[PDB]
RNA sequence: UUACU
């Protein structure tokens, strides 16, 4: 009844203090309580603080509730509910009853969003305030019904739990359930008990299966009694009764995996938890002191001002950490020595973002063009290029307050992070470069996520497969808060003690000079010789201001009480990595110091996610597992608490028993909140294809997820709205209505542009250049249908084969023709979609933005940028890029260096807008592109394709099944890899994952910005190989177009020589390692599966090209694979084309 | 005052850096043309690039000035941890 | 030089360094100032940064790179006819001399040459700039000290007005020494502060104040309590702490010294609070001042409230730094306590005992001790375990936001409407930052006080005062901006009011 | 190298710690020559080192290409040594001569033969105390002074340009002033 | 209106 008739406003729900300075501290219901739309209203006049409160709470209910990824809010909810009709063939599924009962008012929807006026405007004022989130919850549960994670009757238990959370505060109730409702599997894995699992080898192939009995040990059975009492009262009793059946009924290790992913989607809707950030400043970034204070170092040296210069620890928590870390200061001082930092400054001051500043009065006195550029980091350094060597540059930015950026995640609460300007970014940079070189030194300073596939988990898959191990995986809780200034100092000694042994001259606005230094236990100042790294680090360490200051529309300027970690500085990933590495490894020196063993194996720290691995008896490991907790407990950290036998998590990826569990709900399909790089474009479908491939091994039914991505691809992503002008509006309508319907829109006073939106037909959802989405089986002429395209289908030039696949490829080889059926492509509408491809709207909108800005104003700005750096002979990289192109062939833009000085400026002209005068000459150029290509169209076929038209013929004799398939027969090595499914059989028939390929690719991206999926496109690596394979004697010349160092040159060359077995540059295909986790990279593994009669081997690369033909058609047609071995026949022009 | 070597080196270091005798450039020619990429030399190019280190201007001027400086603190070698296992390990002997 | 001494001559006059009247170095100092008019133009031409500073810095510093399409290399070509114009056998050289007033006044185009020069650095003793170095000694006016021993003639010590200037160290009047002793035509350096060499418990301690010898009393050999109030407002004790000056210490000698310059890195942090007090945007700005227990700041920032409120036209009030400890002892027991502002300030300083001085007092007993000389007999790790025991009664008031906790006290005092717009809290120990609320401006006060000497002073100090200074120094490192109490009195004045 | 007497210091009556002040300049001034007699010494070293790595490769039967790409690297150090020995033996050697005549560079450093040299250990003896040696391993680093980096010869040989290797740009070889290293001394 | 790895 809190949803069917909600209460009134109750203004004690968002109270204030005695003053109107901030909200009342310790207030509950910090998020948007469900109160029934009508009741908020302004009463009183535009001042008197509380008016700005009710106006901004209106911004919470009307603006911060919608975040629709592709379409509007209603088109997206219809996309599940239509797809959920088509798949289950009926309408007796009970999700639509929640669509009917939660909102139905008989004339029109209860609420819509404006887009142009940007708010959700209501049409029933009596409906609940919280309902625009319940679109996305009904969206997500139907995504989970379609995924196969939840059945229909389970989604009843889901939806009742969500509406029960909505009685008082829909997210505040959810964040308390979030901890309890997924910690329960460790009981169910205990109860299952003896469970038969695969095991892995050192080099991650499956070598065996064993039955290893999961009974978690005696001391975590004492954590079951404390936790199940909290399960009973904090949860809804039907959601509780669903859990208590999953403890008792579960019989296999596969069976707990069924309930766990399904109970996880009952606690999440994927909605990003958005309120106004004044409410979450108290919750997220307020510093907590968990119990202990951390004491200070003995300061050994101090300069003329009494501040820390050199310092050492005395019997604390830090002395444990510097027992491990201070050994590295003699080596890192030769790696932090041998970079020249001014160079590495301009490469880290890439990624254009903000400076804090709004430039100011001097935005006028730099120019009106560079006024509008003035957001990027690379531009705000260019405007103040003159000030870079003066030491008063950093002094005038201590005066500048740090502004609170907010960004939110899928399940964490609304979180804030500090957007530092260029000078507060400068002091943190030398602690970033010092703490970076511990990564190459110590494995356990660990994994960056360049693999995407199994190598990000190939560590965790191995140690869980082993015997006599307990695994702990620690999050500290909140690790921005906890880092008081004293705990921050343990990283400061390590950054100092490297910089003394090192020799860095000048660094920036410093120089190695002769300072007065107090030497503790001397009386009297004695002048040491300090280098610039030393000076910079001391100043930054001394000076540190931590507070974030957010300007409010309610309040004046709220400022966080400092002492947190301002997590944007430069070292926000190293300061929590180098610290926790010193505390846990330093423990096994201190435990070895007083007669106890260590008994700890490899530990992987990506800050803050600690994950260590132990071995021995069940008593020895626990004596160590307490001290890793207790020293982190006495470091001032709130470790939450996690450990188990056979359970381990890292980077939000669960590994258990030697199997991979998914966390499917974290990829929310239909909530973005980015306000940056929004596509309703070709690029909007790439944002679907990348997220559809995120969920292919987190799903129990990938065929159903292809059904869901199709209709949301169809219904939502269908309409591209374009503002023409009137005279051209007439013929823009007439030309495009010839092929596919274009909507027309009602005419305009006194803006002189009519809108009009084209309708982008369903074939464009399948095109090679448009939507690269895998298809359903079409009809040929007779018609015996095509193969159903599965989830493992690779993208780029392969979707152009689907055009030839409709034309009966087997038939074509019969008549010896490259000819094509224009009838069948025009009938479905394939011909009307490749026109929309050839119109090329996207770079045309980029061309007009590239047309408007004067390159003279850019060049004066960018010549001043290369004054800070190298100094000279960034010119030799521009010379190397231009010498390569005119002698040979085009090496394109983003990659080579000084163009990627110029390209880093460009993005603010890309940012700062489409607006209308530029938009009127969009339509003048596009209509010229329209009337040329509409004047006649036929499907343009290229000489560069013969090179499909090959078709496989099934035979009567079966394959072998690769003996690791018996081991992963049981139990449930991933979610979709259940026994007798498509992904299991592909891991059986296609088989394997090599270590040899994606170690070198894991070696490539350590050059070039690693922390995520890194899917194989990599415009250094493909462009360098097309020169390496066919062409290279030139390959000396474009390495200095990279400005690749001699070490960096060595990485790439070893990957080029290994990428010469497979495959072809001439036939393009792209998949992602997120798409095929355990499936093989190599087309070598598929040549075992297809014989080629060896009169077809007809060119020097032609063995290596036929492998990709064998590689893809197994992955494309895996739902129609009996386990027969197919055989290849070819068109003789395909024989004729590769001869050359 | 055994820090007196720190002065006499620093006077001699300030002479070498003021003479403009060695200027470090940003072009590396450790290997001839198209032996870098040549597969058989993959064992050799790793040994050279591990030893060779970026030419900081501050310590090339120090090594010249240490040659005629008075030695008061007894110098000692950086602990070179090599194996002399492969025949690509002659790079350490050519270094000496 | 970095700044030329003929177009900008008064800055060298502020250091005691007067320009020699108008030869191979008189001709060279005109040659260097001609480059600055060329250099400054060039970094106009393209704002600011003169382009290719490497070939620039290999011309002034090194007699090198004669150069003759073009406009790129135009400013190089115009300059190679300018430095090969005057015949030098080597370069000109730089001369930063290591001073936050001098280093801040270096123009932008000189600082871009510092990366590629190896410049000559002249180490300041305390300031003055101290006069060796064929640059500083052949260019202008090696001076002559004029203490009480070298009296009273210029013919006696063989001085000349074109080579040597005179530093008044008599204690006599300035005007007579160039009247009857014959020092007319001899120009005199002007110093407006003074340097005091005190006696100490540990040795000779040299501190300076930026007051002249007339502006305060104390000469020669008066004690430390005479005009103590002016020394706290304006002094730096340039010595490694523990310096060890005491209330029984006297003066050895006085010489006029250069007025020291405040801290461009520590002027601007304090300038945030002196902006947030002015603007009507920021509700209830807060200044947080950390120091040791014996820095003597409750007697100091009681009049800095009196200097800010008279300049701002507002009402400020400092919370007097122990008002958690005085107040929690009074109402440990009381279920609803009064969080009012007028109740807090009518409670402390001094007669109400602190709560931590109850807790510390009980604790010292348990490891039984009551004498300060008995505390010296204890040593470090046996001491430090006592400090660790002392912490656990700290964290019980810092961890949660209970109704008697520290977080609730500094909140409701700061919010509730009876309080002043802009309170100044002061904290003893670091990691009170999660409790004081809410600010962007936390400074760190280092006064002219060996604080552990003032705790054996205190004169009802005992071990309870001295154990807690030691406990708080274990919790307070210098991880914030040191603020040096004359600099807060300096920044009020600089700020531009309405 | 050779052994140059300090004729400019003794005529200037500078303090020296020897009877004959003799510093060891590392290599001879080599004007007017076509073949550089310091560069051709490094020819006969690589020609000796080519046969040492030849025996080690053929005793342990490695590739024909790995032995060729080793010896193609040994004569790439030949080419780079010829290009810079014109600038060492003309412009570095006149700096080691004039740094030897400075005031505070008073000890001898080297005397030709590695087989016999030890630095002359003076001490400050005392009949009523211990003797304090001058040269003494006490590990008192001056922040990088006692540790000696042998990887400094790779930037010297390869990635540095010299004011005589560049001849073809106009350079005007820098002769520094006497007064800075005199006034500090 | 918008941070780093
Ligand atoms: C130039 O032009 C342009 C474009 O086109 C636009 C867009 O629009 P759209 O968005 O497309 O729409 P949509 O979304 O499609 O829609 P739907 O969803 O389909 O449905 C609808 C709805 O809607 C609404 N509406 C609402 N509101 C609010 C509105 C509307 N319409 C209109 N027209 N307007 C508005 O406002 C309803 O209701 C319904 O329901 O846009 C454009 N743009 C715009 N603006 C701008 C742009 N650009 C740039 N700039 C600017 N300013
Ligand atoms: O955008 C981001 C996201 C995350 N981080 C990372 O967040 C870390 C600090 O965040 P924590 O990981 O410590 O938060 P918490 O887990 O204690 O919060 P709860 O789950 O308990 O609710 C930092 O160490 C950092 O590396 C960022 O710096 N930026
Ligand atoms: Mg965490
Ligand atoms: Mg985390």
């Amino acid at each position: 009844n809190e949803i069917i008739n909600p209460k009134e406003y109750d203004p004690s729900d968002y109270p204030l203090a005695e003053d109107e300075s901030f909200f009342k501290q310790g207030h509950k219901y910090d998020y948007l309580v469900t109160f029934r739309a009508g009741s908020l209203t302004n009463t009183y006049e535009p001042k008197t603080k509380m008016y700005k409160l009710h106006a901004a709470l209106d911004k919470l209910m009307h603006v911060k509730q919608r975040k629709s990824r592709f379409a509007d809010l209603w088109r997206e909810l219809c996309a599940v509910i239509a797809s959920l009709d088509v798949w289950y063939q009926t309408t007796n599924y009970p999700l639509r009853t929640y669509v009917k009962l939660l909102f139905h008012k008989g004339d029109e929807f209860p609420f819509y969003e404006s887009p142009s006026q940007d708010r959700i405007i209501f049409n029933d004022k009596s409906v609940a305030s919280i309902l625009p989130t319940f679109v996305y919850t009904c969206c997500q549960v139907g995504t989970a019904i379609m995924s196969g994670i939840l059945t229909h009757v389970e989604s009843i238990v889901a939806m009742n739990h969500f509406l029960h959370c909505a009685k008082d505060s829909y997210i505040d109730e959810k964040l308390k359930i979030k901890g309890i409702g997924r910690s329960w599997y460790q009981e169910a894995l205990h109860n299952v008990c003896q469970a038969t699992v695969p095991v892995w080898s050192q080099f991650n192939e499956v070598i065996g299966h064993r039955t290893k009995s999961t009974s978690e040990p005696h001391f975590v059975s004492s954590t079951f009694i404390s936790l199940r009492a909290k399960r009973a009262e904090l949860l809804y009793p039907e959601f509780n009764a669903y859990i208590n059946r999953a403890i008792q009924l579960s019989k296999t290790q596969n069976d707990v995996a069924n309930y766990y992913a399904a109970c996880r989607a009952m606690t999440n809707d994927g909605t990003f938890l958005a309120t106004l950030t004044e409410l979450s400043l108290d919750a997220a970034v307020f510093p907590r002191i968990e119990q202990h204070l951390v004491t200070r170092p003995a300061v050994l040296m101090s300069n003329t001002r009494h501040e820390s210069l050199k310092q050492k620890y005395t019997n604390g928590v830090g002395s444990i950490a510097q027992s491990y870390l201070s050994s590295f200061t003699d080596e890192i001082a030769k790696r932090v020595n041998g970079r020249h930092h001014d160079e590495a400054w301009l490469n880290f001051l890439t990624t254009s973002s903000p400076g804090r500043k709004l430039t100011e009065i001097e935005k006028l006195e730099v120019g009106g063009d560079v006024a509008a550029w003035s957001n990027s980091r690379i531009v705000m350094q260019a405007v103040f290029a003159r000030e870079y060597r003066t030491p008063e540059r950093i002094f005038k930015s201590l005066k500048a307050p740090i502004k609170l950026v907010e960004r939110q995640q899928s399940d964490r609460r609304q979180r804030a992070i500090s957007g530092l300007d260029n000078d507060r970014l400068f002091l943190s940079f030398m602690p970033y470069t010092i703490g970076k070189q511990i990564y190459e030194l110590n494995d356990n300073a660990a994994q960056g996520k360049q693999a995407g596939n199994a190598f990000d988990i190939g560590e965790m898959l191995y140690w869980t497969s082993q015997r006599n191990v307990l695994l702990s995986s620690i999050d500290v809780a909140g690790m921005d808060a906890s880092v008081t200034t004293n705990t921050k100092d343990i990283y400061n000694t390590f950054v100092l003690d490297v910089a003394s042994k090192c020799t860095v001259p000048r660094f920036g606005p410093y120089y190695a000079k002769n300072m007065e230094v107090f030497e503790a236990g001397n009386r009297q100042s004695q002048v040491r010789y300090v280098n610039a790294a030393w000076q910079a680090c001391a100043l930054e360490a001394a000076n540190s201001q931590t507070s974030t200051s957010y300007e409010s529309e309610i309040f004046g300027q709220v400022k966080n009480a400092e002492g947190t970690y301002p997590s944007g500085r430069a070292d926000t990933s190293t300061h929590h990595t180098v610290l926790l590495q010193g505390l846990v490894r330093g423990n096994e020196l201190k435990r070895a110091s007083d007669g106890k063993n260590s008994c700890l194996a490899t530990i992987k720290i990506l800050g803050d996610d600690i994950m260590e691995i132990f071995q021995g008896s069940e008593s020895d490991t626990y004596d160590h597992a307490v001290s890793n907790a207790s020293i982190l407990n006495e470091s001032g950290f709130a470790t939450t608490a996690e450990l188990s036998q056979n359970s381990i998590v890292l980077l939000q990826q669960l590994v258990v028993n030697g199997t991979f569990w998914g966390f499917a709900d974290r990829i929310s399909l239909w909530t973005r909140e980015d306000t940056k790089d929004i596509g309703r474009l070709n690029l909007a479908m790439m944002e679907l294809n990348a997220l559809i491939d995120d969920l292919v091994f987190r799903v129990r039914r990938p065929e159903g997820l292809k059904m869901l991505g199709f209709f949301c691809g169809a219904i939502c992503l269908r309409r591209f709205t374009l503002s023409v002008d009137n005279k051209l509006y007439d013929s823009t309508y007439n030309n495009l209505s010839k092929y596919m319907t274009l909507t027309k829109y009602d005419k305009n006073p006194d803006s002189d542009s009519t809108l009009m939106s084209l309708i982008l037909p369903l074939a464009w959802l399948f095109m090679p250049r448009g939507g690269e989405y895998p298809a359903y089986p079409f009809e040929r002429r007779d018609g015996t249908f095509t193969e159903d395209e599965s989830m493992f289908t690779a993208r780029g030039a392969y979707k152009r084969r689907l055009l030839y696949d409709v034309s009966n490829i087997g038939e074509m080889i019969q008549q010896n023709s490259m000819a094509l059926d224009d009838d069948l492509l025009h009938e479905y509408g394939f011909t009307g979609a490749l026109l929309l491809i050839d119109l090329n709207i996207l770079d045309l909108i980029d061309e007009v933005k590239k047309e408007d800005i004067s390159p003279v104003k850019v060049s004066e700005l960018a010549t001043s940028l290369e004054q800070l750096g190298k100094l000279g002979e960034r010119e030799k990289s521009r010379r190397a890029a231009s010498d390569l192109k005119i002698r040979g062939h085009a090496l394109s833009n983003d990659i080579v260096y000084g163009y990627g000085l110029q390209e880093k400026i460009q993005k603010s002209a890309m940012a700062t807008k489409e607006t209308t005068v530029q938009s009127k000459r969009v339509s003048s150029r596009l209509h010229d592109v329209i009337v040329a290509k509409t004047r006649d169209y036929k499907i343009s076929t290229i000489p560069a394709d013969a090179l499909h038209l090959h078709e496989f013929e099934v035979e009567d004799v079966t394959v072998d099944l690769l003996p690791h398939a018996k081991h992963t027969s049981y139990s449930s090595l991933a979610y979709n890899m259940s026994f007798g499914s498509d992904g299991w059989f592909a891991f059986a028939l296609l088989g394997g994952l090599d270590r040899s390929a994606n170690l070198l690719r894991l070696d490539v991206a350590s050059i070039r910005g690693n922390y995520h999926k890194f899917s194989y496109d990599d415009p250094v690596f493909k462009q360098g190989y097309k020169i390496y394979k066919s062409d290279a004697t030139l390959l000396n010349d474009f390495f200095t177009a990279i400005s690749a160092g001699p070490k960096e040159q060595g990485i790439l060359l070893r990957a080029f020589a290994y990428y010469s077995l497979y495959g072809n540059v001439e036939y393009h295909y792209v998949l992602s390692p997120r798409q095929l986790f355990f499936l093989s990279d190599n087309p070598v593994s598929a040549e075992r599966l297809v014989r080629i009669p060896p009169k077809y081997y007809v060119s020097t690369q032609c063995r290596a090209l036929y492998n990709i033909f064998s590689y893809l058609h197994i992955l494309r047609s895996i739902a129609n694979n009996r386990g027969k071995r197919l055989k290849m026949v070819l068109h003789p022009g395909l024989i004729a084309y590769v001869r050359g | 005052y055994p820090r007196l070597e720190g002065i006499i080196v620093q006077i001699n270091t300030g002479y070498v850096a003021s003479a403009n005798v060695i200027r470090p450039v940003s072009e590396k020619r450790y290997f001839p043309e198209n032996l870098e990429q040549n597969q058989s030399a993959a064992r050799l190019v790793s040994a050279v690039k591990a030893r060779a280190s970026e030419a900081d201007i501050s310590s090339i001027h120090l090594a010249i000035a240490r040659e005629v400086s008075p030695m008061f603190n007894v110098h000692e070698l950086k602990k070179i941890a090599e194996s002399f296992e492969d025949p690509s390990s002659i790079v350490v002997v050519l270094e000496f | 030089f970095a700044i030329d001494p003929l177009k900008h001559s008064k800055l060298y006059e502020e250091y005691g360094l007067y320009l020699r009247p108008h030869a191979p170095t008189i001709r060279s100092i005109k040659y260097a100032s001609l480059i600055h008019s060329m250099l400054a133009e060039h970094a106009a031409r393209h704002n600011g940064t003169l382009i290719n500073p490497r070939m620039y810095a290999d011309m002034i510093t090194l007699g090198n790179t004669k150069v003759t399409a073009i406009v790129t290399y135009k400013a190089l070509t115009e300059m190679s006819t300018l430095i090969e114009s005057f015949r030098l056998p080597s370069g000109l050289t730089l001369i930063i001399f290591d001073d936050e007033k001098y280093q801040s006044l270096i123009p932008n185009y000189i600082n871009q040459l510092i990366a590629y020069t190896q410049p000559h650095i002249i180490p300041t003793w305390q300031g003055i700039a101290d006069f060796s170095d064929t640059y500083l000694r052949s260019y202008f006016k090696r001076p002559f000290e004029l203490t009480a021993s070298n009296l009273a003639a210029p013919q006696k010590h063989n001085l000349s007005p074109m080579t040597r200037s005179i530093f008044n160290n008599t204690g006599r009047e300035d005007a007579v020494i160039r009247k009857l002793y014959g020092y007319g035509e001899y120009v005199f350096i002007k110093y407006e502060g003074c340097l005091i060499t005190w006696t100490g418990i540990y040795g000779e301690v040299t501190m300076m104040v930026n007051l002249s010898k007339r502006d305060l009393g104390l000469d020669v050999g008066d004690d430390y309590l005479k005009e103590y109030k002016k020394l706290l407002f304006y002094g730096v004790i340039t010595d490694a702490i523990p310096s060890g000056i005491s209330t029984r210490s006297t003066i050895m000698k006085i010489s006029p010294h250069k007025m020291m310059n405040p801290s461009g890195g520590a002027l601007a942090v304090l300038s945030k609070f002196l902006e947030a007090v002015v603007s009507t945007n920021v509700i209830n700005a807060t200044l947080v001042v950390y120091a040791e227990k014996g820095a003597g700041k409750t007697s100091f920032l009681s009049t800095y409230a009196e200097q800010l409120s008279l300049a701002s036209g507002q009402v400020v009030g400092h919370l007097s730094s122990d008002a958690y400890g005085r107040w929690l002892a009074k109402t440990k027991d009381i279920e609803e306590p009064s969080f009012a502002y007028d109740y807090v300030l009518s409670l402390d300083t001094d007669d109400n005992e602190s709560y931590y001085e109850q807790k510390a007092s009980e604790l010292l007993m348990s490891h039984g001790i009551s004498e300060v000389a008995q505390y010296e007999l204890l040593s470090v790790r046996k001491k430090i375990k006592m400090m660790d025991e002392m912490n656990e009664v700290l964290i019980a008031q810092l961890e949660n936001a209970d109704t008697h906790s520290e977080r609730n006290f500094y909140y409701m005092v700061s919010t509730g409407k009876t309080t002043p717009r802009i309170l100044i809290v002061e904290g003893h120990f670091n990691a009170q930052d999660a409790t004081i609320a809410r600010t962007d401006t936390t400074v760190l006060l280092r006064t002219i006080n060996d604080t552990t000497q003032a705790m054996r002073d205190r004169q009802r100090g005992g071990v309870v005062q001295l154990f807690l200074r030691d406990t708080y120094y274990r919790l307070l490192p210098a991880l914030h901006t040191t603020v040096y109490p004359f600099e807060m009195l300096e920044s009020i004045k600089r700020w531009k009011w309405v | 190298g050779f052994l140059r007497t300090d004729d400019l210091a003794i005529a200037a009556n500078f303090p020296r710690a020897s009877r004959n002040p003799q510093t060891y300049i590392p290599y001879t001034n080599q004007r007017g020559t076509v073949t550089n007699e310091f560069a051709s010494r490094f020819r006969t070293i690589v020609a000796t080192l080519a046969n040492v790595v030849n025996e080690r490769a053929v005793q342990d039967d490695m590739q024909k290409a790995t032995r060729s790409c080793t010896k193609q690297w040994l004569r790439h150090l030949e080419t780079q040594f010829d290009n810079i020995a014109v600038a060492h033996t003309d412009h570095l050697s006149v700096v080691y001569a004039t740094m030897s005549n400075f005031m505070l560079n008073f000890t001898n450093n080297f005397s030709g033969n590695h087989a016999t040299f030890k630095p002359d250990q003076y001490v400050i003896t005392s009949p009523e105390g211990s003797y304090k040696p001058i040269i003494e391993r006490q590990g008192e680093t001056v922040d990088g002074l006692t540790i000696i980096d042998t990887s400094i010869v790779w930037p010297i040989l390869c990635q540095c340009t010299y004011p005589l290797v560049r001849q073809s740009i106009m350079e005007e070889i820098v002769y520094p002033d006497p007064s800075t290293t005199l006034s500090q001394s």
